[PDB]
RNA sequence: CGCACGGAGGCGAAGAACCACAGAUUUCCGAAUGAGAAUCUCUAACAAUUGCUUCGCGCAAUGAGGAACCCCGAGAACUGAAACAUCUCAGUAUCGGGAGGAACAGAAAACGCAACGUGAUGUCGUUAGUAACCGCGAGUGAACGCGAUACAGCCCAAAC
RNA sequence: AGCUUUACUGCAGGCUGUCGCUGAG
C-alpha cells in the first residue's frame, strides 16, 4: 500500500512466482525480509519479491527505495503465504530474493524487464 | 449422605393419628420432599403410602404425617418398634 | 410531633439482617449490602486501618 | 411477618439455646446459662 | 467391639453393604425406641452402631468398595 | 550489513516524516475506533519488541493500549486546605502514561505478566503504547532459557509493584550514583521523598 | 469414655486411653464460579477475564485470606512558627492496587578522599546535625569515604 | 465556627491569545 507504487497484473505475478519455485530448485533464494535485505545490500540479489498484505508495513517499507539505490529489481506479490509457499516454506513470507536464479535466468530477466516497463 | 427418615415422632397427637386415622408421624430430613418421604416409608416398613403431609417445625426438623392404605394398619406397623 | 418518643412508634421496618457471609446482623436487606463485611459491595472483606490505633 | 425456612431454623436454634443447664451437669461439675434470652426483655438478630 | 476391623475386611463388598444396611436398621430402631422414651436402652450400643457404620464405610473406601 | 530491523528503528526515530508519517495518519483512524486494550497478532515496531524481549513464540502476547494525554484528572478539595494544597489544574500524577498503559493491559490479561512496553505514537488527545505480555504457565515459556525467569512466583503482578522497566525508570532508579539517594533500594524505604 | 468430679451404661490383653506422622470422611453460606437468595432455592454449569488450543471449557491461569513486615500509586489536618500564607506537622494519618517468606535493590553511560585511587546491592556503625535547604525565621537535612555484615556473577537485542 | 465584602492570599469556573492534534492551494 504505502510502499506499493504500481500494480502487478495477476498473470505477471503468476510467471514471477513460477520462476521463484524453479529458482529454489535450480538456483538460490533467500526467504525472510532480513535475509532479503542483506542480499540487496551485499549485491547478491537478482530479483526480490515483496508481499502487499504485510502488517505492519514497516517490515518492508524500506525494500523499494533500497532496491532502487542498488539496481536490484523487485516485484510485488498480493498474498504473503503464496510467496512463502513459492520460496518453499510451510509458512508465509513477507519478502524473498532470488539470489542467482537457475534455468529461470531467462524468465527472471524478462520479468525484470516487464516490470521496469510497468514503470 | 443423609438418610430420609430420622425417627418416629411419638407423641399423644401422633398416637391419635395412628389409632384413629391410620397415620404414622416421622421426623424426616428437611431436604426431603413428600414423594421421597413416601418411598422411604414403604421401603422400610413394607406398606402402601396413600398421602404425606409435611411441616417444618420450630425444632429445626421436618415432621411428616403419613397415611397408610386401608390394607396396612398403622398401629401394627408402629408396634414392631 | 416530637422527634423523640412519639416518632419511635413507626419503627417497624426491617433493614439490617443476619449476613449470609459474615454472620453479623448487618446485611441491609433493602440495599443488599453488609455494613460489616462489605458482602454485596466487595469481593474482598471490608476492613479499615482506622478500626484500631494508628501504631497498632 | 413472613419468615423464611432459614430464619425459622435460626429462631428454632435460639429457642433451644434458651434452655437451662441440666441438673446433672451441676453435679458432674460439683457446681448458670449466661445466654438466657427473654422474648420481651431481649432482642434477637435479623 | 462386637465388630472388629479384621472381620470387616474379611467380608466381601456385598457382605459389608449387607452388614451396613443391617446396622443402620438396628440404629434406626434404637432411635425409635429412644423417641418413645423407651428405657430398655443400652447407651453404649447406640454409640457403637455409629462407630461400626463409620468403620464399614471407611473400609469400603479403602478396599475400593 | 544493516539488519532489516535497523530500518524499522531508523524509521521510528522520526514518526512525523516519510512513509511512517502517512502510515500513522492512517492507522490512528482505525485505532481511535478500537478499544482501550486491543490484542494484536504482530508488533508494530518489530525491532523495538525483539529488542525488549519479544519472540515469535507461544505464550508471548502483544496489545496496544490507549491512555488520555495530560495532567491528573483531579477533583477540587471539599474541605479545608491551605493554599498550597488547593490546586487542581497543575497537579500531575507521579506515574507516567506508559506505566498506566502497562497496568491497564496486565489487568486485561490476569494470567499474563508484563515483560515490557514501548510507544507507538499519539494524536492530539491520547497516547498509544504496545505492551508485551508473557504466559508464565505455558511450557513453551517455562522451557525458554531467556524468558523462564518471569515464571517465578516473585514475578507475580510485577507491573503493579513497579518491577517493570518503565516502572524502575519512573522510580528514579536509572542512576547508580548522585541523585539516587532517595530512590534506591526503594521509594518507600526512603520515606517516600524521591 | 474432653472441659465436667452426675445417673445409667459401655470400651480396653483382639493392647483401648493418650501422642506423632500419614490417610478417610468433611453438610450449607463463604473468592463463591450455572442462576437466583439475609446461610435457602431453581433447571447441567471453570461465572467473569485471559493464555494454549485437537477452536470442545479440551488443557491451564486469575479472583480471596493472612500478625505485622514489603513494594507501587492517592494523600490531609489539628500542630509548630508563641498570629499566619511559604515552611512545619509529613510524604505522617488515612485511602487505592499488589508480592513473598521475607520483599525491594543489584553487576556502573558509578565514584571524583582528583588518584599510579575505589570497584554490583542492601544493611549496621560512623562520616554529621557536617554540606545543602529556609518569611536565610522557626525549622529541615544528605552523600562520597571509612570500619563492619555478607559476598557472585551473569542473560538477551544486533552483527555473522 | 457560621456569614459578608472594592480585607490579605489563593483556588475552581467563564472569556481570550498561543502551541499540539493540523492537511492541500
Ligand atoms: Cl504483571
Ligand atoms: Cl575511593
Ligand atoms: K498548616
Ligand atoms: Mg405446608
Ligand atoms: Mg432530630
Ligand atoms: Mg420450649
Ligand atoms: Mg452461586
Ligand atoms: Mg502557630
Ligand atoms: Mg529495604
Ligand atoms: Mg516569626
Ligand atoms: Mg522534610
Ligand atoms: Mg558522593
Ligand atoms: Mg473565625
Ligand atoms: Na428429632
Ligand atoms: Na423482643
Ligand atoms: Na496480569
Ligand atoms: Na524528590
Ligand atoms: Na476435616
Ligand atoms: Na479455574
Ligand atoms: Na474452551
Ligand atoms: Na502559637
Ligand atoms: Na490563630
Ligand atoms: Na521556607
Ligand atoms: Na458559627
Amino acid at each position: 500500500p504505502v510502499y506499493v507504487d504500481f500494480d502487478v497484473p495477476a498473470d505477471l505475478e503468476d510467471d514471477a512466482l513460477e520462476a521463484l519455485e524453479v529458482a529454489r530448485d535450480t538456483g538460490a533464494v533467500k526467504k525472510g525480509t532480513n535475509e532479503t535485505t542483506k542480499s540487496i545490500e551485499r549485491g547478491s540479489a537478482e530479483l526480490v519479491f515483496v508481499a502487499e498484505d504485510v502488517q505492519p508495513e514497516e517490515i518492508v517499507m524500506h525494500i523499494p527505495e533500497l532496491a532502487d539505490e542498488k539496481g536490484v529489481p523487485f516485484i510485488f506479490v498480493e498474498q504473503q503465504d503464496d510467496l512463502g509457499h513459492a520460496a518453499g516454506l510451510e509458512v508465509g513470507s513477507a519478502a524473498a530474493a532470488v539470489t542467482d536464479a537457475g534455468e529461470a535466468d531467462a524468465d527472471v530477466e524478462d520479468i525484470a524487464d516487464k516490470v521496469e516497463e510497468l514503470r | 449422605s443423609w438418610d430420609v427418615i430420622k425417627h418416629p415422632h411419638v407423641t399423644e397427637k401422633a398416637m391419635n393419628d395412628m389409632d384413629f386415622q391410620n397415620k404414622l408421624q416421622f421426623a424426616v430430613d428437611d431436604r426431603a420432599s413428600k414423594g421421597e418421604v413416601a418411598d422411604a416409608v414403604e421401603e422400610q416398613y413394607d406398606v402402601t403410602v396413600e398421602q404425606v403431609n409435611t411441616q417444618n417445625t420450630m425444632d429445626g426438623e421436618k415432621k411428616a404425617v403419613v397415611r397408610l392404605s386401608e390394607d396396612d394398619d398403622a398401629q401394627e406397623v408402629a408396634s414392631r418398634i | 410531633t416530637g422527634a423523640g418518643t412519639p416518632s419511635q412508634g413507626k419503627k417497624n421496618t426491617t433493614t439490617h439482617t443476619k449476613c449470609r457471609r459474615c454472620g453479623e446482623k448487618s446485611y441491609h436487606t433493602k440495599k443488599k449490602v453488609c455494613s460489616s463485611c462489605g458482602f454485596g459491595k466487595s469481593a474482598k472483606r471490608r476492613d479499615y486501618e482506622w478500626q484500631s490505633k494508628a501504631g497498632e | 411477618g413472613k419468615k423464611s425456612k432459614a430464619t425459622k431454623k435460626r429462631l428454632a436454634k435460639l429457642d433451644n439455646q434458651n434452655s437451662r443447664v441440666p441438673a446433672w451437669v451441676m453435679l458432674k461439675t460439683d457446681r448458670r446459662n449466661h445466654k438466657r434470652r427473654h422474648w420481651r426483655r431481649n432482642d434477637t438478630d435479623e | 467391639t462386637v465388630l472388629h476391623v479384621q472381620e470387616i475386611r474379611d467380608m466381601t463388598p456385598a457382605e459389608r453393604e449387607a452388614e451396613l444396611d443391617d446396622l443402620k436398621t438396628e440404629l434406626l430402631n434404637a432411635r425409635a425406641v429412644q423417641a418413645a422414651g423407651g428405657a430398655p436402652e443400652n447407651p453404649g450400643r447406640i454409640k457403637e452402631l455409629r462407630k461400626a457404620i463409620a468403620r464399614i464405610k471407611t473400609i469400603q473406601g479403602e478396599e475400593g468398595d | 550489513a544493516r539488519s532489516a530491523y535497523s530500518y524499522i528503528r531508523d524509521a521510528w526515530e522520526n514518526p512525523g516524516d516519510g512513509q511512517l508519517a502517512e502510515l500513522q495518519w492512517q492507522r490512528q483512524q482505525e485505532w481511535r475506533n478500537e478499544g482501550a486494550v486491543e490484542r494484536i497478532e504482530r508488533p508494530t515496531r518489530l525491532d523495538k519488541a525483539r529488542s525488549q524481549g519479544y519472540k515469535a513464540k507461544q505464550g508471548v502476547i502483544v496489545a496496544r493500549v490507549s491512555v488520555r494525554k495530560g495532567s491528573a484528572r483531579k477533583r477540587r478539595h471539599k474541605a479545608g486546605r491551605r493554599s498550597k494544597r488547593q490546586g487542581v489544574t497543575r497537579i500531575t500524577r507521579r506515574k507516567d502514561i506508559q506505566r498506566v498503559a502497562e497496568e491497564r493491559a496486565s489487568r486485561t490479561f490476569p494470567n499474563l505478566r508484563v515483560l515490557n512496553s514501548y510507544s507507538v505514537g499519539q494524536d492530539g488527545r491520547q497516547k498509544w503504547h504496545e505492551v508485551i505480555l508473557i504466559d508464565p504457565n505455558h511450557p513453551a515459556i517455562q522451557n525458554d532459557d531467556d524468558l523462564s525467569w518471569i515464571c517465578a512466583d516473585d514475578q507475580a503482578d510485577r507491573v503493579f509493584r513497579g518491577l517493570t522497566g518503565a516502572g524502575r525508570r519512573n522510580r528514579g532508579l536509572s542512576g547508580k550514583g548522585k541523585g539516587s539517594e532517595k530512590t534506591r533500594p526503594s521509594l518507600r524505604s526512603n520515606g517516600g521523598k524521591g
